[PDB]
């Protein structure tokens, strides 16, 4: 089925829960494995790009029409 | 009062009992925005101004802090001042939650 969404709510709790501001370069390259957006990215290994991804992709779902 | 540092030290030691005791939960130190509110659309004037913002990735120390924290702000999530050394990642959390029920819904 299809909450593999409850599964990556828990995983990514989990991964928060040990990630301070020093991990931020980590923290966004493990949440993006986990959202499975790091293989949608150009640059896997630059953790801006990753972000880069995701924000863009929320800009776009936030748009009316 | 007291030092930040004895202030991080309060939230650390408070943390390691709700954070060891259910590792499946997050829980914010200051509260957050409700999801489903984060996903409304964009007021049309903002859309409008997004049109001509190109993402800065490249900036040269927009470096990496900088750019979560834009990113928070122009999805209108909080940077609390508290936990001093972990609200990046609490933010983050926010908006990595927005992301995965947006995906989850467009998977009908």
């Amino acid at each position: 089925a299809s909450d593999e969404f409850a599964s990556e709510k828990v995983r990514l709790a989990q991964l928060t829960n040990k990630c301070n501001n020093n991990d931020l370069d980590y923290y966004i390259k493990e949440s993006g494995d986990i959202l499975g957006v790091t293989d949608k990215v150009k640059n896997k290994h630059d953790a801006k790009a990753i972000l880069r991804y995701v924000l863009e992709e929320l800009i776009n779902f936030k748009k009316l029409n | 009062a007291a030092s930040p540092k004895q202030i991080q030290m309060w939230i650390n030691n408070v943390a390691e009992i709700r954070k060891t005791k259910q590792p499946h939960s997050v829980s914010y130190t200051k509260p957050m925005p409700e999801i489903d509110e984060l996903m409304q659309e964009w007021p049309q004037e903002i859309e409008e101004i997004l049109q001509h913002l190109k993402i800065p990735s490249e900036e040269l120390d927009f470096n990496l802090s900088d750019f979560c924290k834009l990113a928070c702000a122009i999805l209108d999530i909080p940077v609390h001042d508290q936990p001093n050394e972990s609200n990046v990642i609490e933010s983050l959390h926010v908006l990595f939650t927005l992301y995965s029920e947006f995906k989850s819904n467009q998977h009908f």
